[PDB]
């Protein structure tokens, strides 16, 4: 329960003559096996709270628990086995390697695990089939469609199971068929097997398939909402209304 | 898959951005291992000098070693600047370090030793024009053979492994400082700074002018000098390259209001930012290329000063000094059949005094002033030179001593005799010395005054250390029509070779002066050549670094034009700058070193100062090249 | 490639192959040349060549690889910005020589876009004085002349209504749209659309269907539901039709029953050619023909599958499948 | 123009020299290998190499210059038969590009033209249809909704035939034909078409017909006429429309003077501009604009010019200036 | 007036097996003086629009009459005189030198006329007291917060008398403060001298300083809307409704 968790965490960036603060006082609860969101205009400090929730960059002052365990407080190579074991990771630009096909690209993270080919095989199986994109195997990713390539990245990051996925906005190179599609899938893949995925947008109708969000203004949160039992366009009309308040 | 596939299709697919890596080192790998067979070649040892002819280029592959070295290591860095992201890809799918560090050196030591296998033969096929121009500098010649010398190959691949070895230390450096990333005004210190390297600057080449000016007559003010010389010009060099140009770019740049167009903000900004940041290396790079050079022309002067030398110490044609010997060789010259003028002509050692002839300080004293073992000889052997009664006439010019000790223009000579003395002008000149320098040590003038004169000295017999045989026995020879023979048959006769010959002596010194021309020029080549490769490589470095500032400035709509003449001008500067001054440095270190020698030769430097202009505009031009490639795909 | 940047260099390598043969052949004979001698200084100029021969190679052949790459798939743009004098030339010269037919291709496509928009203004402007007029003569209370003056608008409205979805054909390529929809209200309210025709030809109709699910577009399933039944109630006279659907196996048969004269056996497979019309009647005239063709041509991209069982004395019968719901993927895929 | 081949031919002659320069060095070096023999026959070489380097200068210079001449004139022979596989790459390219372009600029017009000739099939077989329903609606006795039914129609008559006249201007062109028609029997012929709009708006008129005849093709004579007609119609109403004819000048001037509100001073200049709608009147904007437009422009063979004597208040004197009787011998010939 | 004129714009992306089509039938109307905002959305085509107009790239077909210029003919050093003499450029990031005084770098553009020393200095002083950085004459651009860069970006751009001023997105790293200052500097700019400008934006509230906006959707404009009369918060509304409406 609670499979993430932070106590006024604080940061600041500058040194010494140039000095700014953009995180003031950030408590949040994320439960377990909840499609959460964060929302809020440009530059509110939404990158830089997804970085130091993953423990990319480093807090000022506070503290970060998950699963038990304490972040701010672990050295550099544990740190890193930490985010291979706990951790995947989506975000705005894909990150495909034209070396190579679609199908070992996809089954890079899980060729270094000492393990036999054939079960890796059938995982990439179950994954593509998911997300529909079996057939484009045997192609490099220079002759295929830029909602394929995202997918293929946005698989990449579910073969080796991450108990805790996060995500920056993911539908900013998209269209509106291939975001609709994509925000589709990951609501499918959020209940088939546990995994918290922690979208980071500024869209509403794309946190619209989302059920806790919360917003955010200049560095400190403000309301907090819930999906209910709300059919996923009455949700749109609160959230859309109550960003429009502030 | 496979992490080995992986390795395969990355490194056939980056294979075409790294042709100066393995160009640097084949080049590295060619010279080396040409160097070193020349060494172990069993044909050296045709030459004919005092020291055992390999013994040098020990020395000289030690020196050689670290500046090849110091080449392939600023050279790495075209190999790993660029992988950047995929390192920050690759931590953030998981990978550790140590994987990454293992598939890059992988794919380094795959080039790395086709290089060096590739080097290993271009070495070989040229590794006999540098002997023919080995046996060429040294005048022997018999042959010149292809050998393959296996001990050469071992060296070389021992040394560049020790590279190897020691680069993977700087790759994984700079594999460690990598993260996930994403995939100043002036003080008033500084002014100080500038003013003082300038001032230490001018003051050293002024105070190095003096020197050899002809002031600091004495051995207790030479040293200083030059360890105070030598001090100030590295210092005030080093802080040129800190602050000094920082300083004379301010003035310029705050003298236009605040208000610039592209060519002068792109030269001077980067300029003014940028020689700051490198400034240990400049300094390096510019004394030991002043140093090179100018050992390479004392070497050459000393080379060419050889004929002379050689025929100063030989006073005749040929010497001897063993009586018996001489009786020999008299009677086995009869077959020999040449016009000998041998001469007994007698030299006594009678003591004069030069002291008051001190025209420096009166503490100048040297040894006996009136007891010394001065040579004299009476006016029948010389006839040359006609001298009247009450004058003399020094004959020897002898620059090395004349660095030294030096005669007063007008000093009397009072001959301290035990109770006569004898007053001496100077009207005439002469330089045909009568006796070997066997005899006269340090090296004595010939004096020459009249038979009764002499008479009257060796008569006193003053009580003082003599020559073992007082009438030398040397003998000149005819028009050159038999010298080869003659120095052959000499050679044959002292089988002990205890006498001394003018064709023998007149070819050590030769042969000891083109080695050392040949190791000062060789090495001189390879470090001119890296160093002007270096700048290169740092200036592609800094245009890689300054891409975004062409995607702007361009959307703007600044054509590529302009952008590429503000870039030759920032070339033309950033390459003036090191060449003026080492060429300044240069020219004040090659010309104080023929003063303590003879006269000037002015011969060399032109075409070394020529050598050293072309390399630099060459590399200059490349540099520009590269520019204009960076900026044409930027937007 | 290789060997074609031989061929045409091949006047210097053939001079400087001959001065070292000259070498060698002169060094051979006269002794004051030791022949033994000349293989190295033969050797080191060989192999300069040999390397000054790959670098110029690798410079040279890039602009002439340019254009063959451009020679006829695509991108007008592909050749490459001269650097040698002889490529400043090519370039220009297929500047000059194209921007020609590329300034006429562009002006007469854009004086086509503007001719079909305003072709689709005035076919709106047309429309609107159209809908005012059935507003006031839905008020009327004649019975003949009723019948007559309906019949003409129906008839002058429903090929409005096909002139507007042909030009909607003209980009149809932006409007897919695949969901789940029931048979019952489209039926409805266009069978409320069908009424006058039905009254005046004495023409019943009879619904009893199976399976309701379509899995297709809505305005070009009620245009091509329109496209068959006005063409079966052309083909049908003082018949009830019994308009049915069977799910037999994976189709659905929207089987229109019909027990009028129907279409002679002989001429069932031209019912569906380029422009077909019922020659039979005089009429069909004013009745475009084109609906069957652009009926033909739109029914590929939107999969609806068409079956046909037509005899004289009898009827015809007509069917359109609807896909599966395991089908829907395949519009991304395959 | 030697310069140029000069300049891309550098390097082989860089070669050349540091070839000469390299085996001169090793000559010299070299005790066993004379020196006076290897400087003059390299000078014998030298010598030797300059004839060949005019030769080949001479051959591709003037290849170079052929495509040149050949960058700017009307003759494709001008490039000679390639021999090197460079060239005949770039006549390649050039010719199979100019081909493409050809077909593609012939695929695009002939398309535009299948298009217009199946919108004028269309534009007939539905322009029948409304001659039926004028034929059936003219039997009614109501009068309120009857009326009004006639403005409908009479609306969407008079946009058909207008904008079927715009269909055909496209091929006007070859569509232009003169004859003599006198003003009486058309005129009476507008009224009558346009009864039901006089009698509904009551609209009144003014035949002041000093002069009595008009010249152009009889239907698009009729179309200029009622094109003024139905603009003063559109622009004055309930107004003494003073249709009189008097030659002011070379042009038989139309002199037709509305009584209505006319054209605003201020918008004189305005009236001409291309797809013209009088924006104060909304039911001037449905217009195509083409009309004035189109009459213009047909009229530039026509040689009708729209003068405009308006006078604010009492109306616009639409002075269609039909060129006097000679002039439209020039219409003949057009 | 019709200082930007567009006929149907075309853009595609990509050759051969993935080829994508962007803008798909564009037409553009814009008077003098004028205030314009094209709402999109992440995935729309506003960044390709934008560099297609202000002949940055080029279009696949359509032409466009840029002050009674056709664009489309000039080949590219005409394209970049013209671009460099009549068009002034505002960007969401980094524009401003690194190795520059403010006050260099906002004189840099009028380096080309070459209007003397003391005419330059007191249009740089006129311009700098609008924008209230004067003070920061001498500072470099490492030393002085966000909304001093946004500023003296803004300053660079109107200094030397543009006709059709692009930005895109100006706000989109600056805190509240900051935005509702730059947008009401912007404001007073054109109110003072008439400057149009023509930004992208994906935040109403950015937008309802604005006369007049378009919104886009997947390459096809769609609805459009005018200030009128109301007041910023009744324009603000409206532009919630209309996007809402989506
Ligand atoms: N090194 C830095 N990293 C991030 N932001 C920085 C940095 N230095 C200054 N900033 C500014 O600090 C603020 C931080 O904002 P962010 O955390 O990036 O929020 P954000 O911009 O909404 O996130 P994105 O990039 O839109 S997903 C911005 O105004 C940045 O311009
Ligand atoms: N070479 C390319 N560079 C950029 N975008 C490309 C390129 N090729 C295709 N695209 C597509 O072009 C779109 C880029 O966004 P745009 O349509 O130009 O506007 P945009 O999405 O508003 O840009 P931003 O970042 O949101 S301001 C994406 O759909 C990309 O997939």
């Amino acid at each position: 329960h609670v499979i993430l968790e932070a106590n006024k965490i604080r940061k600041s960036y500058g040194n010494k003559l140039n000095k700014q603060e953009v995180l003031k006082g950030i408590d949040i609860h994320i439960e377990k096996g909840e499609f959460v969101s964060i929302m809020g205009a440009s530059g509110s400090g939404k990158t830089t709270l997804l970085n130091v929730l993953s423990s990319i960059d480093q807090v000022s002052h506070g503290t970060i628990h998950i699963n038990g365990n304490d972040m701010t407080a672990m050295k550099e190579k544990q740190l890193a086995e930490f985010r291979k074991q706990h951790l995947g990771f989506i975000f705005q630009d894909y990150n495909l390697l034209d070396t190579l096909t679609v199908k070992e690209n996809i089954l890079l993270p899980l060729s270094i695990t000492k393990l036999s080919k054939k079960e890796a095989n059938r995982k990439f199986e179950e994954v593509a089939k998911e997300l529909g994109i079996y057939e484009l195997r045997d192609k490099y990713p220079n002759e295929i469609s830029g909602g394929q390539k995202q997918r293929t990245s946005a698989g990449r990051a579910f073969i080796h199971d991450p108990s805790i996925i996060f995500a920056d906005e993911p539908t900013g190179a998209l269209d509106s068929k291939s975001a609709s599609d994509l925000l589709n899938k990951l609501s499918q893949l959020n209940q088939k097997r546990n995994a918290t995925i922690i979208m980071v947008t500024h869209d509403p109708v794309a946190a619209s398939y989302c059920g806790r969000v919360i917003f955010i203004k200049d560095g400190q949160m403000y309301t907090q909402l819930n999906k209910g039992g709300q059919d996923r366009q009455t949700f749109f009309q609160d959230i859309m209304k109550t960003q429009g308040v502030l | 898959m496979n992490i080995n596939q992986l390795i395969l299709r990355n490194l056939k697919k980056n294979l075409r951005n790294y042709y100066l890596y393995v160009f640097a080192l084949i080049f590295s790998v060619a010279l080396y291992f040409a160097f070193v067979t020349l060494q172990y070649d069993p044909a050296i040892n045709e030459v004919k000098a005092s020291i055992k002819g390999a013994a040098a280029i020990k020395t000289a592959s030690i020196l050689l070693v670290a500046v090849v070295a110091i080449f392939i290591l600023y050279a790495n860095t075209i190999f790993i600047k660029r992988r950047s992201k995929e390192i920050g890809l690759f931590q953030l799918i998981g990978m550790t370090k140590h994987k990454i560090f293992r598939i890059l050196s992988a794919e380094n030591v795959m080039l790395y030793f086709g290089s060096l296998a590739i080097g290993v033969a271009a070495g070989f096929s040229i590794s006999k024009l540098v002997l023919m121009i080995l046996f060429k500098i040294v005048d022997v010649k018999a042959d010149a053979k292809l050998h393959f010398s296996e001990q050469a190959l071992v060296q070389t691949v021992i040394v560049f492994c020790g590279i190897y070895l020691l680069i993977m230390i700087m790759n994984y450096t700079f594999i460690k400082k990598q993260s996930i990333l994403s995939l100043k005004k002036i003080s008033f210190f500084q002014m100080l700074i500038g003013a003082l390297g300038i001032v230490l600057i001018l003051t050293g080449y002024y105070v190095s002018s003096e020197l050899f000016g002809g002031k600091f007559k004495t051995i207790n003010e030479l040293f200083v000098a030059m360890s105070f010389i030598l001090g100030s010009v590295i210092i005030g060099t080093f802080l040129f390259y800190k602050g000094s140009v920082t300083f004379i770019s301010n003035i310029i740049r705050k003298s236009k209001g605040g208000y610039l167009n592209i060519s002068e903000v792109l030269s001077l900004s980067s300029i003014m930012f940028r020689m700051k940041s490198n400034a240990l290396l400049l300094t390096i790079i510019t004394t030991v290329s002043a140093l090179a050079i100018g050992l390479l022309s004392l070497a050459y002067i000393s080379y060419y000063s050889s004929e002379k030398t050689a025929e100063q110490n030989v006073a005749a044609d040929f010497s001897f000094m063993n009586e018996k010997d001489a009786k020999l060789f008299e009677n086995k010259l009869r077959e020999s059949n040449i016009s000998f003028v041998k001469k007994a002509t007698p030299v006594l050692q009678a003591n004069v005094d030069i002291a008051n002839i001190m025209d420096g300080t009166p503490k100048e004293m040297q040894g006996d002033p009136g007891n010394m073992q001065l040579a004299v000889v009476s006016d029948k052997d010389v006839k040359g030179v006609d001298v009247a009664a009450g004058e003399a006439v020094f004959s020897g010019y002898t620059d090395l001593l004349q660095k030294i000790m030096v005669f007063k223009d007008s000093g009397v000579i009072k001959v301290k005799s035990k109770h006569e003395t004898q007053p001496l002008k100077y009207k005439g000149l002469r330089e045909e010395f009568l006796v070997s320098y066997t005899f006269t040590s340090g090296g004595m003038p010939a004096v020459i005054v009249d038979d009764s004169l002499f008479k009257q000295l060796d008569k006193d017999k003053d009580p003082r250390i003599q020559l073992a045989q007082s009438t030398f026995i040397g003998v000149n020879v005819k028009h050159d029509d038999q010298m080869e023979k003659a120095n052959e048959l000499f050679q044959q006769v002292n089988k002990k070779n205890e006498h001394l010959s003018r064709l023998d002596t007149s070819a050590a010194q030769k042969s000891l002066f083109g080695m050392v021309m040949f190791i000062v020029g060789f090495l001189g080549l390879t470090f001119l050549i890296t160093s002007g490769c270096i700048l290169y490589f740092k200036q592609m470095g800094e245009s890689e670094d300054e891409k975004p500032s062409y995607t702007i400035l361009r959307k703007l709509g600044f054509t590529q034009g302009d952008l590429i003449k503000g870039i030759r001008i920032k070339q033309m500067y950033n390459f003036g700058i090191p060449l003026v001054v080492g060429l300044f440095h240069s020219y004040f270190a090659v010309q104080s070193g023929w003063f303590l020698f003879g006269s000037e030769v002015w011969a060399p430097m032109i075409m070394v100062m020529v050598l050293y202009t072309a390399l630099y505009s060459i590399f200059g031009f490349l540099s520009v090249l590269y520019y204009k490639k960076v900026i044409k795909s930027s937007l | 490639m290789i060997k074609a940047f031989l061929i045409e260099r091949r006047s210097w390598i053939a001079a400087f192959l001959f001065q070292q043969a000259l070498m060698l052949f002169i060094a051979f004979v006269d002794p004051s040349i030791s022949f033994g001698n000349v293989l190295y200084m033969v050797y080191l100029c060989i192999l300069f060549f040999i390397i000054f021969l790959w670098f110029r190679y690798r410079k040279e052949t890039a602009f002439y690889k340019s254009l063959k790459t451009w020679e006829n798939n695509l991108d007008v743009t592909a050749i490459n910005e001269p650097e040698t004098p002889f490529e400043a030339m090519v370039e220009r010269s297929i500047a000059g020589q194209t921007e020609h037919l590329k300034q006429t291709a562009a002006r007469h496509r854009l004086a086509l876009e503007n001719e079909k928009d305003e072709l689709m203004a005035w076919i709106h402007e047309v429309k609107t004085p159209l809908t005012a007029m059935h507003l006031i003569i839905d008020r009327m209370e004649e019975k003949a002349l009723k019948s007559q003056l309906s019949y003409e608008w129906l008839r002058i409205h429903l090929l409005l209504d096909q002139q507007l979805h042909q030009k909607r054909i003209s980009f149809i390529e932006n409007d897919l749209s695949v969901e789940f929809i029931q048979l019952q209200p489209l039926i409805f309210k266009e069978i409320k659309d069908l009424q006058s025709w039905c009254i005046q030809k004495g023409i019943g109709f009879d619904i009893q269907l199976e399976a309701k699910e379509v899995l297709s577009d809505a305005k070009w399933l009620a245009f091509i539901i329109r496209q068959l039944l006005t063409n079966a109630v052309k083909y049908s006279e003082a018949s009830e039709i019994e308009i049915k659907s069977f799910q037999k196996g994976e189709q659905t048969q929207l089987q229109v029953k019909d027990c009028g004269r129907g279409i002679d056996p002989k001429d069932v497979p031209r019912i569906f050619d380029k422009g077909f019309t019922s020659t039979t009647d005089h009429h069909d005239q004013a009745s475009t023909g084109m609906g069957l063709y652009l009926a033909k041509k739109a029914a590929a991209p939107l999969l609806i599958h068409i079956d046909v069982e037509s005899e004289f004395g009898a009827g015809t019968v007509f069917t359109l499948t609807f896909p599966i719901r395991n089908q829907f993927e395949h519009v991304i895929s395959v």
